[PDB]
């Protein structure tokens, strides 16, 4: 049971790294004045990529 | 006509004759043409050519 | 001779090799053409 526990904490840390990665998708491109980065979003494609 | 489950015929006072079919004299063995389908009639006539 | 009973999934020397020949799909590579279509479409197709 604690092995299932530690594996689900490994999935929890996967969730934590993914949510930190989505927050560090957002912090370079909040909605910069330029509001157009194909060179960012055309390579990253993490989440909600469609805003230029 | 003998089916795949055999046949029984009796005549007179003598013993009932059983009979059983077989995997025929000619078919089409392992050959360079298509040469299975005649064989694939010998087992299973009227069916499994339907999945062909 | 019931002991030589036969099911369906049965083996010739050559039948399944001709199946292996006739499983030569092309739908994979035309799906690859559909993928190159959707990624050229990614010019303005980046959310759906």
């Amino acid at each position: 049971s604690v092995a299932s526990f530690v594996l689900l904490s490994m999935v929890g840390t996967a969730v934590g790294m993914c949510v930190c990665a989505r927050r560090r998708c957002i912090t370079p491109y909040e909605l910069t004045p330029g509001a157009t980065v194909p060179f960012l979003l055309s390579l990253l494609c993490c989440v909600r990529t469609t805003k230029a | 006509t003998v089916p795949t489950e055999g046949l029984e015929v009796t005549w007179g006072n003598n013993e009932p004759y059983k009979y059983w079919p077989q995997m025929s004299t000619n078919g089409t063995a392992h050959g360079h043409p298509h040469e299975i389908i005649l064989y694939y009639y010998e087992l299973y006539p009227t069916m499994t050519v339907v999945i062909v | 001779a019931s002991h030589t009973t036969l099911g369906v999934q049965d083996i010739s020397t050559t039948a399944m090799s001709w199946v292996q020949k006739i499983t030569g799909g092309v739908g994979l590579i035309v799906a690859v053409a559909a993928l190159i279509l959707i990624v050229v479409l990614c010019v303005s197709f980046s959310r759906h």
